[PDB]
C-alpha cells in the first residue's frame, strides 16, 4: 500500500560516509512519518486471503466443518 | 566433428604442456609449504603426495576435462601460496585420522554388508 | 574454431564424488508405480533415477535411524529414459533400466451388467 | 477402420466404438475425477463425480458409463463440469466424519485429494451428521463405516473378482448401509484387496493401523516369494523397518492384486529370526559364535569329505544366486547331490527341456483358451492370482473348466469328472465325453499341479497328461503356437533350481546318505536325522528358526527376500529380481556372499566377487535367468512326449487329494508365514468364528 | 473474482511485448525467443555466443538503458543436454523497467565473462563457478567464494547430496580439525508429498 | 493467582521443581519403544 | 576327465542357431535314449552366438562355439565330447 | 500405574524397560530415569459412562473450540459402549 502513504526520499550530494549517515537519520524520520499514517488508516477486516486452498482456516472452523479439516490437513502436510 | 569448442587447449598435446607447467609449480612450492605451515612431514612426503594426486586423473583422455582439472589445480596452488589454506586444509590430503579399510572380500564380509 | 573431440563424455573427475560412491553404486532408472491406495495417475508421468539402498542402524542414545551413505535420499527426475541413461553414463554410474508399464485399454460396457445369457450379469447393484 | 472421431476440448481423437467419455478423455492425458468407477470392475455410475458437459447438450453425462458418439466435443474444464464436481463433492462431504487426524487413509485419500482439486474450500452444511454402527468381517480388514461413501466398489470386487457374494447393501435412502447384515467374516484368499479399492478410510488394514503415514514411507519395488506366481509388489519401509506390502501393477501376472498371505505375511519376518552364527558347545547346545569360527568349522568338515559324502537340500524361498553358488561349491568337491524338496519326475526328458516343467500357456494365455482341464490341483490356494485369472476368463470369455481331483470350491462353477486317476487314461483312450469336448476345443489347456507330482506315481500321472496333450495335438492338429501342456508350480525357488540343474526330489539323498548335509533354507522336514547316519554334520543357512535349525550342527544366518537383490523365476518361466528394502538384521549376510566366503575359507575359492559377476555366472549356466521380463521360449513337447512313453509305470488307486483342502490350510505354508501372528489370527478366525 | 484474485495490468503487458519485439528485431543473430509472463515480466532467450553483445546493447542503448545488474544466477536441470541455465536480471532506472536474459551451457562449455559490461558480475560469476561448476572465460580473478578452502564438488547441483560427503571435527591426537566421511545419527527423512491428482489443467503436457 | 486462581486438575504437579541440570535428578534421554526384531531361541535339549 | 553335464545354449530364431535347432528337432531324442542318466540341459541364448558347455569332475568345464554349424557338425562335436578325446 | 521390573527399573506407560543384560542402563547410574506417573489409560478408564436418550450422540472433547474436532457416535449396539476416537469418553443408551 506504499502508493497510499506520503514521505520524502533523502538524497545526498557528496557520495561519502557522512552523507549516507545523514540519509539514514532522515530515513528514520520518514519512517516515523509513515508509521503515523499507517496507525491512523488501519482498516477493518480479515488478515489473510479468504481462500482455504492457500491460507489455513480458523481453528473453530477446522474443528467444525469437513472441508475446513481437509484443507487444514492438506495445507499442513 | 561433434562440434565442440575448447577452453584453452586445442588437443591433448597443449593440455599435457599445461599439466607439466602446473606440476613444476607445485613441485617448486612444496618446500615453502612445509616451512611456512610448520608441517611435521618431509619435503619428499609432500612431493609424493603431489605426484599421487596427478596420477589419480592420469586416465582422462578429454582435453576439456584436462583443462578444467588444470584450472582447479592452479586454484588450489593459489590457495596454498597465499596461506588462505590453514594447516588442517593441507593435512586433509593425508587422511591421518581415518582407519584403513581392507579391500579383500573376506574383510568386507566380516565387517558389514557394504560391497 | 572447434577441436572435434572424439571421446566419450566422462565428468567423474570433476564432480568431487568419492571413488567408492562411483564404482560400487547401482542406480535404477524407472517410472514409479502408481500407489495402489489411490486412483490418481499424475505421479506416473516422469522418469526417476534412484540409488541402491544401504545399511541403516538404530542410534544408541535415542534409538533414531542412522545412516552412513550420503546418497540415500538422492532422487532425480527426467523427461525420458534416454535422458536419465545419458546422465547416469556421463556420471559414471552403472544402471538398470526398467521399461514403462502402461495399463492396457479395456472394453467397458454398462449394458453387459444385464446380459440375457452371459455370466457378466450382476446379481446386485 | 471402424474408428470414430470425437473431440476432447476441441482436440480430435480416434476411438473404437463402445469407448466411454472417460476413456476418450484418458487418451489425451486427462483424468476424469472418479469415486465409483474402477477399470477392472463393473460400471456402476452411482457416485456421480465424473459428470462432464457435452457441447451443445443441456444435460451433463456420466463419463464413466456413457459411450462417445461421432462428433461429440467433450468439455472437461467448462463451468458446467466444475459446478457439477463442486456440488457432488459437497454432497459427499455433508455427512462425512471429521476423522482425518485419526483416519489411516489420511495423506493418501482420494476423497481428500479430489476435494482439494475439484471441490469447494468451505462448508455450508448446518445440520447434524449421520453415524452408523461398525461391522466385523474378520481380523484382516478394519471397518469404520461412518466414513463409507457408498461407491459399492467392495461389493463389486467381492462378487466379480473373488466370487464371494457376502457383501451388499441394506436399507435405502440416507440409511442404506454396506455390509453383510449378519455377523459373518469376509474370508477369502483375496479379501485384503478391498482395502486398496476402497477410496476412503471405511476399510483399512488392521495389522497396519496407526503405524505410519504415506508421506513418511519409502517405496521399494520388488517381487513376492510366498508362491510361484511372482506377484509384483511395493514394499513400504520407514526408518529401517518394513511397514507394509502393497500390490504393484503388472498386467501379465497379477495386474492389480495380491493374495492375503502375500499382503499380511510381512509380520513373520520380525520374529524367530536368525541373527548370529551358532555352533554346538560341549553340551550339545547351540551357542553364538563369530563368522570366522563357524566358517572355519564348516570348511574343515567340507575338506574332510568328497563326492557322494557331501549333499545339499534347497528350500522353498532360495534365490538363484545362492543356488548357483552352492552348486559350484559342491561341484568343486565333485559332489552332484544338489536337490530340492519339491519333487518333479526325472524319467524321460526330465529337466533337460524347460517346457517339460513350465506353465507354457502363461498366465495371460488363460484369457484366450476356451477349455481348461485341472488335474490334481487346488489353484485357489496354490496360486490365488492364477485362479483369479481363471475366474476372469470364466466370467468374461465363457471359459469352460473341468477338474480331476477332490471337489474343492474354486469360486466358479466347474464340471467335476472325478477324483480317480484312471479317468486320465479314459480321456487318453478317447473313451470319455470330455475327450470329445477337448477334441472340438480350438484353444485347449491342460494344467497339472505340482502338488499332484509328489506321490510315488507322479511320473505315470505326468505321462498320462502328456498322452492327453498328444491326442489333442494329433486330433486337432497344430494351431500354431498354443502350448496346451502346462505345469503349475507352488514353490518360488523350484523353476530356477530346475533351470540350474538341481536334482528334483530328495531321493538321491535317501539312496546315498551323505556325511555332510547342507540345508539351504530347507524347512519342509523331508529328511530328519533318522534318514541320515549318526554323527552326520548338518549345516543350516537361512533366516528363520524353524524345522531345519534345531537339528543343525552349525547355523549360518542369511537374508530374507526383503533384504537382498535376488533372482526368482516364475512358474511361467519368467525371471524377475527383488530389491533391497532393509538390510539383514544382526550379523546376517547375503546368502551367495556366505557361500563365496565359505569357498574362500575352504580353499576352493569361487571366481565371482560381486553380484554382477554372480549374475554373469548365472548367464553362463542358464542364459534365461538374466532376461528379467522375458517369458517367450521354445516348445519341445514332441521330444518330451516321445521320451515319456518308454517308461510304463502304473497309476495308483488313490484319489488325488490336494494338500490344502480348505482355507485354514492356506495361511501357513512356509517359514515366514508360520512365524506370522497375523496368519495365526487368520487360522484361529477361520477354525472358529466367535 | 474480485477480492482474492490478483488484478492484472494490460498496459504494461502490451508495452513489454512491444519492447520484446523491438529487441528481437534489432538482434536476430542471437535472440532465440521472447516471452512475457502473465504477471508482466519480460524474458529473452538467447544463444550463448550473444551474451556480451545483447547485454551491451541493453546497457548502452538509448531506448533500453538497463544500467543496473540486479542479479545473476544459474539453474540446474539435469534432464537437459545443456544442464545449466544462466539468468541475468537487469533494471532500467530511466524507463523504470526490468528485463530478464537467459542462456544455457553444459559442464564443459565456458561462458564469456560479463565483467566488462557490469562490474557487479565479478562476484556473481564466482558464485556460479563455486556452486555449479560453470567456467567463465576472461574472468579477472575466478576462484571459490562461498565454500570452504579445498572443498570438492559443486553443492548446488541436483545430484549433489544435501549433507555432502565430508564432515568436520576436532581430533586431539593430531590436535587439529579433521575431515571424515559423513555419518548421521539421524538420517534426514525424505517426504513423498506430491498428490497423484493433477492440480493445474492449463499446464497439462501432451501424452507424447 | 490470589485473586484469579488457576483451574485445578488432578494431574497438575502439586510441587514445583526448579531447573535440575547438573544434579543427580537431571533428565537423561532414552528410547521409549520396545524391541523391533525378535531372535530365535534355540532348544534347551540335546539333539542326538 | 569324467563328464557330469552337458549344456546347449541355442537361440530361438537366429540364423546361426538353425543347424543346432535342427539337431534338437531330429537327433536329440536318440542321444537321450543313449545316455539316459546324463543331464543335457537345453537353454536359450540372447542374440550373441550358440554355445555348447561340457562340465567335468571337480568343477572343471569348457565351452565350444556352435556358430553356423550344421546338424552333422554338432553331432560330431557332441560325440567327440562324450568320447575320451579333446 | 507405574510398576517395577526385576532389576528395579521403573516401567513407562509405553512399557519400555531395559533388560538385565542391557548395557544402556549405565546411563542412569548416579542419575535418574524420567518416567511420567500419570498413565492416561487408567485415567480414561476411571471416567464414568454417559447415558443419553438418542441413537446418535456428538462429542467435541469439552470446552468448545478448545477441544477436538466434533464427531458423531452411533449407539445402536446394545452390548457395547460408543467410544470417542479423540477423547476416549464413553456413551450409551439406558438399558434394563
Ligand atoms: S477417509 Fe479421507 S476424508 Fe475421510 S476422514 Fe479419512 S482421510 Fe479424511
Ligand atoms: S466400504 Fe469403501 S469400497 Fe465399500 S462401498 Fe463403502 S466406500 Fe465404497
Ligand atoms: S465415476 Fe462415474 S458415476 Fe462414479
Ligand atoms: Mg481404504
Ligand atoms: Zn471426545
Amino acid at each position: 500500500v506504499y502508493d497510499q502513504v506520503e514521505f520524502d526520499v533523502p538524497i545526498g550530494s557528496r557520495g561519502d560516509c557522512y552523507d549516507r549517515y545523514l540519509c539514514r537519520v532522515e530515513e528514520m524520520r520518514q519512517s516515523l512519518r509513515i508509521i503515523s499514517q499507517c496507525l491512523n488508516k488501519m482498516p477493518p477486516g480479515e488478515i489473510k486471503v479468504d481462500d482455504a486452498k492457500v491460507s489455513p482456516p480458523k481453528r473453530a472452523e477446522m474443528k467444525t466443518s469437513m472441508e475446513s479439516l481437509i484443507h487444514h490437513f492438506k495445507l499442513y502436510t | 566433428g561433434t562440434s565442440v569448442k575448447p577452453i584453452f587447449s586445442r588437443d591433448m598435446n597443449e593440455a599435457k604442456r599445461r599439466v607439466r607447467e602446473l606440476y613444476r609449480a607445485w613441485y617448486r612450492e612444496v618446500p615453502n609449504t612445509v616451512h611456512l605451515f610448520q608441517l611435521d612431514i618431509s619435503v619428499k612426503q609432500g612431493r609424493d603426495k603431489v605426484r599421487e594426486m596427478f596420477m589419480k586423473n592420469a586416465h582422462v583422455t578429454d582435453p576439456r576435462v584436462v583443462d578444467l582439472l588444470v584450472i582447479k589445480g592452479k586454484m588450489e596452488l593459489e590457495e596454498t601460496i597465499n596461506v588462505w589454506k590453514q594447516r588442517t586444509h593441507i593435512m586433509r590430503f593425508f587422511h591421518e585420522t581415518e582407519a584403513p579399510r581392507p579391500t579383500d572380500f573376506l574383510s568386507k564380509f566380516y565387517v558389514g554388508h557394504d560391497p | 574454431q572447434l577441436i572435434a573431440v572424439d571421446e566419450k563424455l566422462d565428468i567423474t573427475t570433476l564432480t568431487g564424488v568419492p571413488e567408492e560412491h562411483i564404482k560400487t553404486r547401482k542406480v535404477r532408472i524407472f517410472v514409479p508405480a502408481r500407489n495402489n491406495m489411490q486412483s490418481g495417475v499424475n505421479n506416473t508421468k516422469k522418469w526417476k533415477m534412484e540409488f541402491d539402498t544401504r545399511e541403516r542402524w538404530e542410534n544408541p542414545l535415542m534409538g533414531w535411524s542412522s545412516t552412513a551413505d550420503p546418497l540415500s535420499n538422492l532422487v532425480l527426475t527426467f523427461s525420458t529414459k534416454e535422458d536419465a541413461v545419458a546422465f547416469a553414463e556421463k556420471n559414471g554410474w552403472s544402471f538398470d533400466v526398467e521399461e514403462r508399464k502402461v495399463p492396457k485399454p479395456k472394453s467397458k460396457s454398462y449394458g453387459a451388467n444385464f446380459s440375457w445369457n452371459k455370466r457378466t450379469r450382476v446379481s446386485t447393484k | 477402420s471402424n474408428l470414430i472421431e470425437v473431440f476432447v476440448d476441441g482436440q480430435s481423437v480416434m476411438v473404437e466404438p463402445g469407448t466411454t467419455v472417460l476413456q476418450a478423455c484418458e487418451k489425451v492425458g486427462m483424468q476424469i475425477p472418479r469415486f465409483c468407477y474402477h477399470e477392472r470392475l463393473s460400471v456402476a455410475g452411482n457416485c456421480r463425480m465424473c459428470l462432464v458437459e457435452i457441447e451443445k447438450a443441456p444435460k451433463v453425462v456420466a463419463a464413466c458409463a456413457m459411450p462417445v458418439m461421432k462428433g461429440w466435443n467433450i468439455l472437461t474444464n467448462s463451468e458446467k463440469s466444475k459446478k457439477a464436481r463442486e456440488g457432488v463433492m459437497e454432497f459427499l462431504l455433508a455427512n462425512h466424519p471429521l476423522d482425518c487426524p485419526i483416519c489411516d487413509q489420511g495423506g493418501e485419500c482420494d476423497l481428500q485429494d479430489q476435494s482439494m482439486m475439484f471441490g469447494s474450500d468451505r462448508s455450508r452444511f448446518l445440520e447434524g451428521k449421520r453415524a452408523v454402527e461398525d461391522k466385523n468381517i474378520g481380523p484382516l480388514v478394519k471397518t469404520i463405516m461412518t466414513r463409507c461413501i457408498q461407491c459399492t466398489r467392495c461389493i463389486r470386487f467381492a462378487s466379480e473378482i473373488a466370487g464371494v457374494d457376502d457383501l451388499g447393501t441394506t436399507g435405502r435412502g440416507n440409511d442404506m448401509q454396506v455390509g453383510t447384515y449378519i455377523e459373518k467374516m469376509f474370508m477369502s484368499e483375496l479379501s485384503g484387496n478391498i482395502i486398496d479399492i476402497c477410496p476412503v478410510g471405511a476399510l483399512t488394514s488392521k495389522p497396519y493401523a496407526f503405524t505410519a503415514r504415506p508421506w513418511e514411507t519409502r517405496k521399494t519395488e520388488s517381487i513376492d516369494v510366498m508362491d510361484a506366481v511372482g506377484s509384483n509388489i511395493v514394499v513400504s519401509t520407514r526408518t529401517g523397518e518394513v511397514m507394509r506390502i502393497l500390490p504393484r501393477m503388472h498386467e501379465d501376472i497379477n495386474e492389480e492384486w495380491i493374495s492375503d498371505k502375500t499382503r499380511f505375511a510381512y509380520d513373520g519376518l520380525k520374529r524367530q529370526r536368525l541373527t548370529q552364527p551358532m555352533i554346538r558347545n560341549e553340551k550339545g547346545l547351540l551357542t553364538y559364535t563369530t563368522w570366522e569360527d563357524a566358517l572355519s568349522r564348516v570348511a574343515g568338515m567340507l575338506q574332510s569329505f568328497q563326492g557322494n559324502d557331501v549333499a545339499a537340500i534347497a528350500g522353498g524361498l532360495v534365490d538363484a544366486e545362492a543356488l548357483v553358488a552352492l552348486k559350484d561349491l559342491l561341484n568343486r568337491v565333485d559332489s552332484d547331490s544338489l536337490c530340492t524338496e519339491e519333487v518333479f519326475p526325472t524319467a524321460g526328458a526330465g529337466t533337460d527341456l524347460r517346457s517339460n516343467y513350465l506353465l507354457n500357456t502363461t498366465i495371460a494365455g488363460v484369457e484366450e483358451a476356451d477349455v481348461i482341464l485341472l488335474v490334481g490341483t487346488n489353484p485357489r490356494f496354490e496360486a490365488p492370482l492364477f485362479n483369479a485369472r481363471i475366474r476372469k476368463s470364466w466370467l468374461h470369455n465363457d471359459l469352460k473348466v473341468a477338474l480331476i481331483g477332490s471337489p474343492v470350491d474354486l469360486t466358479y462353477r466347474y464340471d467335476h469328472l472325478g477324483d480317480s486317476p484312471k479317468i486320465l487314461q479314459d480321456i487318453a483312450s478317447g473313451n470319455h465325453p470330455f475327450s470329445q469336448i477337448l477334441k472340438e476345443a480350438k484353444k485347449p489347456m491342460v494344467v497339472l499341479g505340482s502338488s499332484a507330482l509328489q506321490r510315488s506315481d507322479g511320473t505315470a500321472i505326468l505321462a498320462a497328461v502328456s498322452n492327453i496333450a498328444q491326442n489333442i495335438r494329433l486330433s486337432s492338429g497344430v494351431t500354431g503356437d498354443w502350448k496346451v501342456m502346462n505345469i503349475l508350480h507352488r514353490i518360488a525357488s523350484q523353476v530356477a533350481a530346475l533351470d540350474l540343474g538341481y536334482k528334483p526330489g530328495v531321493e538321491a539323498i535317501r539312496k546315498n546318505p551323505p556325511k555332510v548335509l547342507f540345508l539351504l533354507g530347507a524347512d519342509g522336514g523331508c529328511i530328519t536325522r533318522q534318514d541320515l547316519p549318526k554323527d552326520c554334520f548338518i549345516i543350516y543357512q537361512g533366516h528363520h528358526g524353524d524345522v531345519g535349525a534345531p537339528m543343525a550342527d552349525v547355523i549360518l544366518p542369511g537374508a530374507a527376500y526383503t533384504e537382498k537383490s535376488a533372482t526368482y523365476v516364475n512358474t511361467e518361466g519368467r525371471a524377475q529380481q527383488t530389491k533391497v528394502a532393509v538390510t539383514p538384521p544382526g550379523l546376517a549376510r547375503e546368502d551367495w556372499k556366505i557361500i563365496r566366503a565359505l569357498s574362500e575359507i575352504a580353499g576352493m575359492t569361487l571366481p565371482y566377487d560381486t553380484l554382477d559377476q554372480v549374475r554373469s555366472r548365472l548367464e553362463e549356466v542358464s542364459p534365461n535367468l538374466v532376461r528379467y521380463d522375458d517369458v517367450e521360449g521354445a516348445n519341445y513337447f514332441q521330444q518330451a512326449n516321445e521320451l515319456s512313453k518308454l517308461v510304463n509305470q502304473q497309476l495308483l488307486a488313490d484319489p488325488l487329494v490336494p494338500p490344502q483342502l480348505t482355507i485354514k490350510d492356506f495361511y501357513m505354508t512356509d517359514s515366514i508365514s508360520r512365524a506370522s501372528q497375523t496368519m495365526a489370527k487368520c487360522v484361529k478366525a477361520v477354525t472358529e468364528g466367535i | 473474482t474480485r477480492p482474492t484474485i490478483r488484478p492484472r495490468n494490460d498496459v504494461v503487458h502490451k508495452q513489454l511485448s512491444a519492447f520484446g519485439q523491438y529487441v528481437a528485431e534489432i538482434l536476430p543473430k542471437y535472440v532465440q525467443q521472447v516471452q512475457v509472463s502473465c504477471f508482466n515480466e519480460l524474458e529473452i532467450f538467447i544463444h550463448p555466443d550473444g551474451v556480451i553483445p545483447v547485454l551491451t546493447f541493453l546497457r548502452d542503448h538509448t531506448n533500453a538503458q538497463f544500467k543496473s545488474l540486479a542479479d545473476l544466477t544459474a539453474v540446474d536441470v539435469p534432464t537437459r543436454q545443456n544442464r545449466f541455465e544462466i539468468v541475468y536480471n537487469l533494471l532500467s532506472l530511466r524507463f523504470n523497467s526490468r528485463i530478464r536474459v537467459k542462456t544455457y551451457t553444459d559442464e564443459l562449455t565456458p561462458i564469456e565473462s560479463s565483467v566488462t559490461v557490469y562490474k557487479a558480475a565479478n562476484w556473481y560469476e564466482r558464485e556460479i563457478w563455486d556452486m555449479f561448476g560453470v567456467f567463465f572465460a576472461n574472468h579477472p580473478d575466478l576462484r571459490r567464494i562461498l565454500t570452504d578452502y579445498g572443498f570438492e564438488g559443486h553443492p548446488f547441483r541436483k545430484d549433489f547430496p544435501l549433507s555432502g560427503y565430508v564432515e568436520l571435527r576436532y581430533d586431539d591426537e593430531v590436535k587439529r580439525v579433521v575431515a571424515e566421511p559423513v555419518e548421521l545419527a539421524q538420517e534426514f527423512r525424505k517426504f513423498d508429498l506430491n498428490s497423484p491428482w493433477e492440480a493445474f489443467p492449463a499446464y497439462r503436457q501432451p501424452p507424447e | 493467582p490470589t485473586t484469579k486462581p488457576p483451574t485445578a486438575r488432578k494431574y497438575i504437579w502439586t510441587n514445583h521443581k526448579f531447573n535440575v541440570s547438573g544434579t543427580p535428578q537431571q533428565y537423561v534421554p532414552y528410547s521409549t519403544t520396545r524391541k523391533k526384531i525378535q531372535e530365535w531361541v534355540p532348544p534347551s535339549t540335546p539333539y542326538k | 576327465l569324467g563328464l557330469r553335464e552337458i549344456r546347449i545354449h541355442l537361440c530361438q530364431r537366429s540364423p546361426g542357431s538353425q543347424g543346432v535347432r535342427d539337431f534338437i528337432e531330429k537327433r536329440y531324442v536318440e542321444l537321450k535314449k543313449a545316455n539316459p542318466d546324463l543331464p543335457i540341459l537345453i537353454r536359450e541364448c540372447s542374440d550373441v552366438q550358440p554355445k555348447l558347455w561340457a562340465r567335468y569332475a571337480f568343477g572343471q568345464e569348457k565351452n565350444v562355439s556352435l556358430n553356423n554349424f550344421s546338424a552333422d557338425q554338432v553331432t560330431r562335436t557332441l560325440e567327440n565330447v562324450l568320447s575320451g578325446k579333446a | 500405574g507405574v510398576r517395577t521390573s526385576p532389576t528395579g527399573e521403573k516401567v513407562t506407560h509405553t512399557g519400555q524397560a531395559y533388560d538385565d543384560g542391557d548395557y544402556r542402563r549405565v546411563r542412569f547410574s548416579d542419575r535418574q530415569k524420567e518416567v511420567n506417573e500419570n498413565f492416561a489409560i487408567d485415567l480414561i478408564a476411571e471416567q464414568p459412562v454417559s447415558e443419553v436418550g438418542s441413537r446418535v450422540i456428538s462429542c467435541d472433547g469439552g470446552g468448545g473450540a478448545l477441544g477436538h474436532p466434533r464427531v458423531y457416535i452411533n449407539l445402536d449396539k446394545e452390548t457395547k459402549t460408543g467410544t470417542c476416537g479423540y477423547c476416549g469418553l464413553q456413551f450409551r443408551q439406558p438399558h434394563h
